[PDB]
């Protein structure tokens, strides 16, 4: 069978924690008044949540509410339960009120406001500085849900949301994330297509917090580089064969060798051979002025197969990358 | 029943 594994940090976060923490299923909801909110406009559609901006009339304050669809239900409770348990954690959004629709008994979560800006629509015009920054930021996140023992697996442009008149920046849509207990064979169907790490399209199941540092290393290529996505591949497979095309088949074959896993006999005849292709190679005209040898020292030190050898978020705090960051 | 998943929708403050 496959190699055990273990994350290297935070690993018996839940472990030493009483069942009321990590036990989801068991948590109680508490229901606030649906009555105390109204919609103001449409502010975006996903596969199972609505999501509107609005207004709370009891104190005129602008929320943001997230209607939960039926599609899949019982992992509302997963999501309930990490947002309070990470809740005045540093750059994680903030859970304000839950809400049911007392007919249909349609669940809404209802958030902190924050500016509907996506990073994908800031990194086009962000400076070498800005980048660093909100990185930064990120990784303060990230240290902090994955310290409380909990892996993100979604991250990505999208999932967060940046107010840049107050430098200001939350992680997003915590619908994807789970507990960590060393030992666990987790489903690999999480995560976004261009951000899965190669644990997940190997199907190496005991997985960690390290996912979440290859989902950061992806969005770090696609911001220096001006690359979206950095690897574009067809599908899970496929996926592969572009991350296999830059840092090479050999240790793709090291990593499979590591862990004891058995490869699909699909990637046999589409993985190929290729050699690793150097950083600078991705370097030209138009983005040279956001690469330094730091960020692609930094970038090569989160984009690596083996998830034991990514840098964690705290240790990526301290690359020389976020010097220039003045706390 | 001009109210969407049960929220009434706000016009202006
Ligand atoms: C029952 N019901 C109410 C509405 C509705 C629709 C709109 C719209 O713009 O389409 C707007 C409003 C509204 C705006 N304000 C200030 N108060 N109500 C209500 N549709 N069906």
């Amino acid at each position: 069978g496959p190699v055990p594994s273990r994350a290297r940090v935070y690993t018996d976060v839940n472990t030493h924690r009483p069942s009321e923490y990590w036990d989801y299923e068991s948590h109680v909801v508490e229901w606030g008044n649906q009555d105390d909110y109204q919609l103001v406009r449409k502010l975006g559609r996903g596969k199972y949540s609505e999501v509107f901006e609005a207004i709370n009339i009891t104190n005129n304050e602008k929320v943001v509410v997230k209607i939960l669809k039926p599609v899949k239900k019982k992992k509302i409770k997963r999501e309930i339960k990490i947002l309070e348990n990470l809740r005045g954690g540093p750059n994680i959004i903030t859970l304000a009120d839950i809400v049911k629709d007392p007919v249909s008994r349609t669940p809404a979560l209802v958030f902190e406001h924050v500016n509907n800006t996506d990073f994908k629509q800031l990194y086009q015009t962000l400076t070498d500085y800005d980048i660093r920054f909100y990185m930064y930021e990120i990784l303060k996140a990230l240290d902090y849900c994955h310290s409380m023992g909990i892996m993100h697996r979604d991250v990505k442009p999208h999932n967060v949301m940046i107010d840049h008149e107050h430098r200001k920046l939350r992680l997003i849509d915590w619908g994807l994330a789970e507990f960590y207990h060393p030992g666990q064979e987790y489903n690999v169907r999480v995560a976004s297509r261009y951000f899965k790490g190669p644990e997940l399209l190997v199907d190496y199941q005991m997985y960690d917090y390290s996912l979440d540092m290859w989902s950061l290393g992806c969005m770090l290529a696609s911001m220096i580089f001006r690359k979206e996505p950095f690897f574009h591949g067809h599908d899970n497979y496929d996926q592969l064969v572009r991350i296999a095309k830059v840092l090479g088949t050999e240790d793709l074959y090291d990593y499979i060798d590591k862990y004891n896993i058995e490869l699909d006999p699909r990637f046999n005849d589409i993985l190929g051979r290729h050699s690793r292709k150097r950083w600078e190679r991705f370097v030209h005209s138009e983005n040279q002025h956001l690469v330094s040898p730091e960020a692609l020292d930094f970038l090569d030190k989160l984009l690596r197969y083996d998830h034991q050898s990514r840098l964690t978020a705290r240790e990526a705090m301290e690359h020389p990358y976020f010097y220039t960051v003045v706390k | 029943g001009g109210r969407l998943y049960g929220f009434k929708i706000h016009g202006g403050g």
